[PDB]
RNA sequence: CUCGA
């Protein structure tokens, strides 16, 4: 999906498989968490359907041995004094020591602050004990955190239950048009798209010769040229855009190991998974209610939440008992206006925009004689078109597909190319779709808040701010307090911070709020991006201070007040909000369920040979399934036809679903339901 | 006493059940009589015996199970459990 | 209504759309009809809008839990690709929006349809089955709007003023109308109390009759009234005629009024007027100023003199473990009493600091969503957190997720919560698979018969008398009493008779019995119900969703059954308890019981329990033999001790539980009788769901006890 | 033998079908619902099931 | 810009003095633009006369209770804010109203000055006691919208004279909601709802094509600066 | 700054804690 | 307390950025008036934008021209940004030859009679010496935003590369009131509009259309029944 | 197998 997806599941830890356990015996003692995961496998990372508990991620400073146990690192304290030499054990050799949590206060020298510190012990115990009695500590607070974790901007304010959906759905966006790199990080989210592989890092020093959307070329210093070459528009594996863009120019001095250009959710090299959108938390209408999301169509004008999908589609030409199948223009009753957008050989043409129901490959497959219904023969009489022994197998557009047709691949046997034994010819036909974000598409944040779009107003209808910007995406409020992710109203604050810069007072010394943060942090400049690490980061006491201290817009006016409140303005009447409300910027992700595919119906279609019922899902076309369930609540209301109907004429009545349709098209009124055609087959099976 | 009954509401649920004995038996009556004004609009142009027309005045591209069921309001039908 | 995309109405509606192409002579053929849909020819959307109308389709949300998982809507044809579905349905599909799929279905026969629009449909079902209580009511936001407005704040501006000095009264108004127009320009709160002369609202029973009485209030009369101008507002959502209530609007308010308002007014009035509380709940909770920030969440404001007198106690009782006068079983038994005692003092620290204007509370207190528990672990502490064990952690997470957890207490936290995810899934399946073999065992069980005419029922503990002198209500009213009807005429100290005898028990009928001195009413019940297969509408009583007795015809089976597996997600006694009792099976307590009257003997020693009685009328002594492990139950004893421990000497009477626990049901049959024991499962199983806040009628209960004791054995053929 | 062995236990209740030869009385919601008849319950009843509905003598003109 | 075309105004008449109205179909989304707009403007801009503040004899520095009559001051004061009345002068006039002896005043019996009308004369507004008494000074003067009595203050003599809200404006309540109607197969294009009720000096039509005159001249200051194009039908 | 090590972009971060090991 | 007639005087901040007061209104008047200008403003006035371009070398948005450092996907992207208008009110093509290094800037389009560029300075793309960038662009006038026009629904060919057209010169409303509060026979609100726009017009002729967008709409008010 | 409610 996203390029951190592709680094986790390449980091995952899986108890199913062969030599494991089966999932119909795996209990919940196997599933949740041990007290020796710490720092080895992730307590918050792992889904929430029925494989939960048994797959896991691996932590970030984890490794294997040689054995095949997990190792974590930890920096030796000899008597009470912390050293910089670090060592890794296993998981039975960290139970014979005792090791003392990351953030301890630490002398300079290295020295523990208080006699009694809170240290881990064997069997998951946690107490105070003597500075003379610890043995070893974390290296870092992030230690027992997965990478996709570790991205969760004040993680230690999100309930585990949320933070797990929080990382999950990280795994689930989809990389858009542009990308923007968040203004609220943790600092994880450079190493995270470097070390994924999606990127293109400089293996040597140089400088960059020549530059283009194809090729990046760099002539090194010793004088031999690399040249990497982007990959563009390229389908993944879950029909999500990979393309790379070159970040460097011409003339550019790079040094070894960096990144000259970065692919899909990236941006100057950061996990750009989403987009900074302005955030107000309020109700509006009842439009956002539980869980709803709306959202400004400025989204849509400006394709901030525009995303690239690629579709693989495909025919091939075999070899029938009655002479073989042949991909050609000629199509049996078929307009030229059909056939317009295909070339020569029946292949749709690249560039052509095509909806569904298009033709993209024209294949034609020759039917015997003796199979004719005696109506076809009769209407192939009364046409007088003889020499159509061939019927329509064309390749045409699914329901719910459309886009551009960006590129043809043809493999025939004719050219030396390897096909199965028994085919002449096969093509595959690449579309792409330009998607904008549509009413229904499932967003979501950081802090496991996900919603569907119930709304997307008019730039004019959105509430707007002091001086005139209208926010972006309203949240409600009431979904907030429940889920225990405070997490996002945090990233909100922190985030305007951000959008806006600020300068602390500086004159009469440094406040004593401000005593804690890096000199770096004391003025920024708008725009400014920032890392909150998990475990480490703000503090509630330092962001407090920030909004108090906020700069300016442009003419000179504070927007949001020390609270972090703004007054809002109502642009469907004009009268401004009764109250100040919570405004700021979050990173907000497209996750990969959007309405386009998840969309779908279906009157009549193919249905299952043997059972005669209609078939599943809605890649085949399929119908809905009246489920056990969904009968009793028929028969509870006491609606006997619809039940009959629904097991009857709408499903595997062989005869009545025919006229059913004929009795619609007459006029006529629905006829009487048969036999199923299934109870048939459970005699038959009886017997 | 209410307000308007407006799209599928009207005629309201609540006048409906008196005329009839239960919300199952309403279900039959509607239904049975929707078959004959359905059957009346596909048998004027040919046949004769048709059966008896809408009993009320139809709106334009109304559904039989709307003309039925205001009619069955209008106390125009009879029945027989 | 339901918006669902016109993209997905077109596909369903294609051989109606077709049949139409052809008649407007949009196309030539059926033929060409068909291709003019799948090439969606300009001319099909106007098309579609003719054939859709008022022909209604099905809505339905996996699992479907209850009947109300499958809903009847009129569709509009709406833009996009997603389903709109109405607010106020979402309680009974348990429908959130956060990336939920709707099944749609169309009814193609005039039965179907008629099936949809009389039986399914939306409007037509505002109740619960389950329990009569309203389902389609103001939820979350709509709650909290409405609260909104109907709060009365004192230093609120547009206040009233009593007349003093030289000004006369400040802030009564001839109109609201014009009350509007104050708060228009900004002189008036809504919020504010004020005086109104009111013209189109009946003023309340109380008030009414004072000033008119002989009649009833005539729209158009006038009176003055001490309320603000939200609730006005408010009130003129509800039809004429109501009573003017002046009261603050919790959802425990609201959902009290919509109650009324499906007993009394009718079902089209019901589901127009909660359109109403949904427009403008909706309105004022987009202006209540509801908001969460880093701000408005308070903290203890003696947060550190709290815990540190806590971590006193608990270093006390660590030293007491250092010298070996606690046992480590109990030090842990120790602590965990330290720490729930703190976090007690924590959370009410925060009650008294919070303001009542600040949102995180305003949400809570008022019905919206939360518990104050969610608040405490918000902004106080998080508290004593479960290992994969289940017993508490020795050692509590005294942070709180606005101060931000350590590493390692976030850690522990994790522990809990993955294995709270982790049953959540089992449970559901156990719940699941007893859901359908309740489904299956009363999937027969209709109702055939109008009246079986027998005059036995059961007698249902009204309410209970005093020795104070003053009728204290039972609990088990709503369940027990509410909704039956009679077989026996309920008669008081006089000689008049309070309610005929099958008469539905309403509302008001059950205060004219309580006013009435009468504690005890014999009611039709199914279980007593005589009939050959099914059971008789009489029995039964009141249909919970349609507020009537129910018609003839109607499976209740299938509704009892699903209205106790519905609630069954929600258990811990607990679900298997609940297994035990609807399997018949010898249970995990297997508490003894009095197979005759008599006086107790108890010979009670220490190497195991034996007691005897000695038959109060000829017999022989009966003897048991029981462990030491067990407890005897409080029985009420005949000399007016309730709480009286059995020894040696009491009166218990026959089929009296000895010890505490859960007695067998197949013995508790074999002494009392089959009316007994049918007695003994359903408040027995209805105790497992009391103690959860899950109210279901002791009906639904009982339909399914019918079907275990329809069989009996041969002894002699 | 048709609603029980769509329930729990299908050979189990299969065998002990053929051996005592029982013959089913299709008269049920479990047993209906498969063969595609009426349920009998609400609608489906013999009560409202068959009913007749014809106009009143009143009839219009045109 | 481009044509929009087949806006259309419609009235609904519920009472005499109470009507709906329905602008449609407006594009989407004007429905609100206009919509807000249009209500502000019928209650806060149309011209209307009322009284401005009382005086009771025989009620000094009590304002507690008038002697002789059953309704206390400020019920007195109610039905007489509901006074309806039409003046043709721009400056503020003073109407006496007296009536002696047992039995019932009315609008009615009060004496008005040429040029000021009252529209309700079978209003109630106080019953008289047996051998009771009752003279009121009444000032009426001209303005827009609802003004409250504390800016009143000053405009009362120093001798028992009360002030009291002013209901200028014509229309009492006015209240408004925008649905949908689909024009060319867009379900979008708004249509506004209208609900205005007015007192008895004029109906909802006059009142409305008042609002309309006042807000073309609003906006005609902005359409002065240039004499462009815009979306026009 | 935050993992000045292979010439990214200058995120400021809010740490109070050194990192001993890199990631 | 009388009638007195508004007025409205505009202040000038910059080029395209004024203030417009309006004064005196009716209290609470002020917060409607300023909304119902900023709802047709940032919706309703017209202009002119881009409906489709077409690049010779490709023949959709997703791939890449040679010599160019931005992808056809990117180059649409910063089109988006072009602000233009055109006195036509019809279909009409602007041209852009570039080649050798160098960086293609919108000055360097030539738009035909009718039809100008009103930021000269915005990046296209980057070209090296192997980069030749030769692109068509369609320029009409409407109002508010439309979506790229299918393919199917219009005429155009497969060479032809629809964009999205952002038509709104107006970039950022806001308003603000003053409300004369004082107890005393006289209270108003002054109306103080904030216009910016895109340089295609100045903030009064946007105003002005509004204007008159406005008093045609609410002249439907004034006709009787 | 992987995920969505
Ligand atoms: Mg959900
Ligand atoms: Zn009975």
């Amino acid at each position: 999906n996203n390029p951190l997806s592709g680094l986790t599941h390449k980091r995952r830890l899986s108890a199913l498989g062969p030599g494991g356990l089966s999932r119909e015996r795996a209990g919940l003692e196997v599933r949740d968490v041990h007290p020796s995961h710490y720092g080895r496998m992730c307590p918050i990372e792992t889904p929430e359907g029925p494989n939960i508990g048994l797959i896991g991620s691996l932590s970030v400073y984890a490794r294997v041995n040689p054995f095949g146990f997990i190792e974590t690192p930890y920096r030796k304290v000899v008597d009470g004094v912390v050293s910089d030499e670090i060592v890794y054990l296993t998981a039975d050799e960290e139970d014979r020591h005792v090791v003392a949590q990351a953030n301890s206060p630490i002398d300079a020298d290295g020295r523990f602050v208080e006699p009694r510190v809170l240290v881990r012990r064997k069997a998951g115990e946690v107490e105070y004990v003597p500075s003379s009695e610890v043995d070893y500590m974390d290296v870092s607070p992030r230690q027992m955190v997965s990478v996709a974790t570790a991205m969760i901007p004040f993680l230690e304010h999100d309930d585990a239950n949320r933070a797990l959906m929080g990382a999950n759905m990280q795994r689930q966006a989809v990389p858009l048009v542009r990308s923007e790199a968040p203004l609220v990080g943790t600092g994880m989210e450079l190493r995270a798209a470097i070390d994924a592989g999606d990127v293109v890092v400089a293996e040597e020093s140089g400088v960059i010769e020549e530059v283009s959307a194809d090729y990046i070329t760099v002539m090194h210093d010793n004088g031999t040229r690399r040249t990497y070459r982007m990959r563009k528009f390229a389908r993944s594996n879950h029909g999500t855009c990979a393309n790379q863009c070159p970040i460097v120019d011409a003339g550019d001095r790079v040094e070894a190991g960096q990144v000259i250009a970065d692919g899909p959710c990236t941006d100057d090299g950061e996990m750009a998974l989403g987009k900074n959108l302005l955030v107000a938390i309020m109700p509006w209408e009842g439009h956002n209610y539980e869980d709803a999301i709306i959202l400004s169509n400025r989204l849509v004008e400006e394709d901030v939440l525009t995303s690239i999908h690629i579709e693989e589609h495909e025919i091939d030409a075999r070899d029938t008992k009655l002479g073989a199948e042949e991909i050609t223009r000629d199509i049996p009753n078929i307009s030229d206006e059909v056939l317009a957008d295909l070339d020569e050989r029946g292949i749709v043409r690249i560039g052509a925009e095509v909806r569904d129901g298009d033709i993209l490959v024209g294949k034609v497959t020759p039917k015997g004689e003796t199979e004719l219904t005696p109506e076809e023969r009769l209407l192939r009489a009364i046409f007088g078109e003889k020499a159509r022994e061939v019927r329509d197998t064309s390749l045409k557009v699914p329901h719910g597909e459309s886009g551009k047709v960006i590129g043809i691949r043809v493999f025939s046997r004719e050219d030396e190319d390897e096909l199965p034994a028994g085919v002449n010819e096969l093509v595959r036909v690449y579309v792409a779709q330009k998607r904008k974000i549509s009413d229904g598409d499932k967003l979501a944040g950081r802090h496991g808040n996900k919603g569907v779009i119930g709304k997307i107003l008019p730039v004019e209808d959105m509430p707007f701010l002091a001086d005139g910007t209208p926010v972006d995406i309203i949240l409600n409020t009431h979904g907030v307090p429940r889920r225990m992710n405070i997490g996002q109203i945090l990233e909100t604050h922190l985030g305007w911070c951000a959008h806006s810069g600020w300068k602390v007072d500086a004159a009469k010394g440094v406040p004593d709020w401000a005593a804690r943060l890096p000199d770096e942090l004391l003025e920024a400049q708008p725009n400014a991006i920032v890392s909150t690490p998990v475990f480490d980061g703000a503090q509630e006491a330092e962001l407090q201070g920030l909004l108090s201290c906020t700069l300016p817009n442009r003419d000179g006016d504070v927007l949001v007040d020390a609270d972090g409140k703004a007054m809002l303005f109502d642009g469907r009447s004009g009268e401004p909000f009764p109250y100040p409300v919570t405004v700021g910027y979050m990173y907000i992700m497209k996750l990969h369920h959007l309405v386009d595919d998840k969309i779908h119906a279906r009157s009549t279609g193919p249905y299952s040979m043997i059972t005669q019922q209609p078939l599943g899902g809605k890649a085949q076309f399929g119908g809905q399934r009246f489920g056990e369930m969904e009968c009793w609540a028929m028969q509870a209301y006491g609606a006997a036809y619809t039940l009959q109907e629904l097991l009857t004429i709408k499903s595997d009545d062989t005869v009545g679903r025919v006229k059913v349709y004929e009795a619609i098209v007459k006029g006529e009124n629905i006829p009487e339901p048969g036999i199923p055609e299934s109870f048939k087959v459970l005699l038959k099976e009886l017997q | 006493g209410y307000d308007t009954p407006l799209g599928i509401t009207n005629p309201p649920i609540d006048e409906l059940l008196d005329r009839v004995s239960s919300k199952y038996a309403l279900v039959i009556y509607a239904a049975k009589r929707a078959r004959q004004i359905n059957d009346y609009y596909n048998q004027l142009g040919e046949g004769i015996l048709e059966y008896v027309g809408p009993l009320v005045e139809p709106g334009l591209q109304e559904k039989p199970l709307s003309i039925a069921l205001r009619e069955i309001h209008a106390d125009l039908l009879e029945h027989t459990e | 209504q339901c918006g669902l995309p016109k993209l997905m109405a077109l596909e369903l509606f294609k051989p109606f759309v077709m049949k139409r192409l052809v008649d407007l002579n949009h196309a030539q053929n059926i033929k060409s009809a068909k291709r003019m849909v799948e090439r969606q020819r300009p001319q099909v959307w106007d098309v579609l809008e003719e054939v859709i109308a008022e022909h209604p389709v099905l809505l339905n949300r996996a699992p479907t839990l209850h009947r109300l998982g499958i809903q009847a809507f009129e569709p509009m044809l709406v833009e996009g690709k997603a389903i709109q579905l109405h607010p106020l349905v979402c309680e009974a599909f348990n429908a959130d929006f956060d990336g939920d799929q709707m099944a749609v279905h169309l009814p193609l026969s005039a039965e179907a349809q008629a099936e949809a629009r009389i039986l399914m449909l939306s409007s037509n079902n505002i109740l619960s089955p389950a329990s009569g209580r309203p389902l389609a009511m103001p939820r979350l936001d709509m709650v909290t709007g409405l609260y909104y407005l109907t709060t009365e704040v004192p230093g609120d501006t547009g206040e009233y003023q009593p007349a003093s000095g030289d000004h006369p009264e400040t802030g009564v108004y001839s109109s609201p109308a014009e009350a509007i127009m104050a708060a228009d320009r900004g002189v008036l709160s809504v919020r504010a109390k004020i005086k109104v002369r009111l013209t189109q609202l009946r003023p309340p029973v109380e008030i009414e009759a004072e000033l008119f009485g002989h009649s009833g209030w005539q729209p158009g009369d006038a009176w003055m009234a001490e309320t603000t101008l939200g609730r006005v507002m408010f009130n003129e959502l509800l039809p004429l005629g109501y009573p003017f209530v002046n009261k603050q609007m919790h959802k425990k308010v609201q959902a009290a009024i919509i109650n009324d308002l499906a007993e009394r007014y009718p079902m089209i009035v019901v589901a127009q007027t909660v359109d109403k509380l949904k427009d403008a709940g909706f309105y004022w909770a987009t202006r209540s100023g509801v908001t969460v920030s880093m701000a408005d969440v308070l903290v203890p404001p003696r947060k550190k003199e709290i815990l540190d007198h806590y971590e006193e106690r608990a270093d006390k009782v660590e030293k007491q473990f250092q010298r070996g006068a606690l046992n480590h079983d109990e030090r842990n038994e120790a602590l965990v009493e330290i720490w729930k005692e703190a976090t007690d003092e924590v959370g009410q620290a925060l009650r008294e600091h919070y303001p009542d204007d600040n949102p995180i509370i305003t949400i809570v207190d008022s019905g919206a969503t939360g518990n104050f528990t969610q608040t405490r672990t918000l902004a106080g502490m998080k508290g004593l957190v479960t290992n994969p064990k289940g017993e508490f952690i020795p050692r509590p997470v005294k942070s709180s997720f606005r101060e931000g957890l350590t590493v390692l207490e976030y850690f522990i936290n994790t522990h809990g919560a993955r294995k709270g995810l982790a049953d959540t899934a089992l449970r559901t399946a156990d719940s699941g698979y007893l859901t359908r073999r309740l489904v299956d065992v009363s999937q027969d069980v209709i109702v055939r018969e109008h009246d079986c005419q027998t005059e036995r029922g059961i007698v249902v503990e009204l309410a209970e008398r005093a020795p104070d002198g003053t009728l204290i209500r039972d609990p088990y009213i709503e369940t027990s009493a509410y909704a039956r009807t009679l077989g026996t005429d309920a008669v008081d100290e006089a000689g008049n008779v309070i309610v005929e005898r099958g008469q539905d028990l309403g509302d008001p009928e059950i205060d004219a019995l309580l006013a009435a001195g009468i504690t005890q009413v014999k009611v039709r019940s199914v279980l007593t119900c005589a009939t050959s297969t099914g059971v008789c509408a009489t029995c039964y009583g009141r249909s919970m969703a349609t507020g009537k007795l129910v018609d003839i015809g109607e499976a209740v089976g299938i509704v009892a059954a699903q209205s106790i597996g519905e609630p069954g997600t929600q258990l811990t006694g607990g679900l298997p308890r609940v297994q035990e009792l609807f399997e018949a099976r010898v249970p995990r307590g297997k508490a003894p019981i009095a197979d005759v009257t008599g006086r107790v003997r108890l010979e009670d020693g220490e190497r195991f329990y034996k007691i005897t009685i000695v038959p109060d009328d000829g017999g022989e002594e009966v003897v048991y033999d029981k462990i030491s492990k067990r407890q005897r139950l409080r029985v009420f004893k005949h000399e007016d001790g309730s709480e009286r421990v059995l020894s040696d000497g009491d009166h218990v009477e026959v089929g009296q539980q000895l010890m505490e626990g859960s007695a067998d049901p197949h013995e508790v049959l074999r002494v009392q009788g089959p009316r007994e024991v049918q007695i003994h499962l359903v408040r027995e199983v209805q105790e497992v769901y009391r103690a959860q806040g899950v109210s279901i009628h002791d009906k639904h209960i009982e339909v399914i006890v019918r079907q275990m004791l329809r069989r009996v054995t041969i002894i002699d053929s | 033998w048709l609603s029980a062995a769509s329930f729990q236990e299908t050979t189990r209740v299969l065998t002990d079908a053929a051996i005592n030869c029982r013959s089913d009385k299709l008269n049920g919601l479990k047993e209906n619902v498969i063969i595609g008849k009426l349920i009998p319950a609400g609608t489906g009843i013999n009560r409202y099931r068959n009913i007749a509905v014809q106009p009143t003598e009143e009839a219009r003109a045109a | 810009m481009l044509i929009s075309q087949r806006p259309t105004l419609s009235e609904d008449v519920l009472t005499d003095n109470r009507s709906q109205f329905v602008i449609e179909p407006l594009e989407p989304g004007f429905g609100y633009t206009l919509g807000n707009s249009l209500r502000r403007t019928l209650l806060s801009s149309i011209p209307g006369a009322a009284v401005t503040s009382i005086r009771i004899d025989g009620v000094l520095h009590e304002f507690t209770t008038v002697p002789g009559v059953k309704e206390d001051v400020t019920e007195i004061i109610l039905n007489l804010k509901s006074l309806v009345v039409s003046s043709e002068e721009d400056e503020p006039v003073t109407m006496y109203l007296r009536k002696q002896g047992p039995g019932e005043v009315t609008a009615g019996d009060i004496v008005p000055p040429a040029g000021v009308t009252v529209h309700n004369p079978g209003m109630h507004i106080a019953t008289l006691n047996d051998k009771g008494k009752l003279e009121v000074e009444l000032v009426v003067e001209r303005g827009r919208g609802y003004v409250p009595a504390v800016q009143n203050r000053a405009s009362g003599a120093e001798i028992g004279r009360i002030p009291v809200d002013s209901i200028y404006s014509p229309v009492l309540k006015v209240t408004y909601k925008v649905d949908a109607t689909r024009v060319e197969q867009r379900t979008d294009f708004d249509k506004l709802i209208l609900d205005v009720e007015t007192k008895n000096s004029i109906s909802p039509r006059d009142a409305l094509a008042s609002a309309g005159k006042t807000l073309v001249e609003l906006f005609g200051l902005a359409r002065e600066l240039n004499v462009e194009a815009e979306g026009i039908e | 700054s935050n993992n000045s090590v292979p010439g990214a972009p200058n995120r400021v971060s809010f740490a109070k804690l050194r990192e001993p090991l890199e990631v």
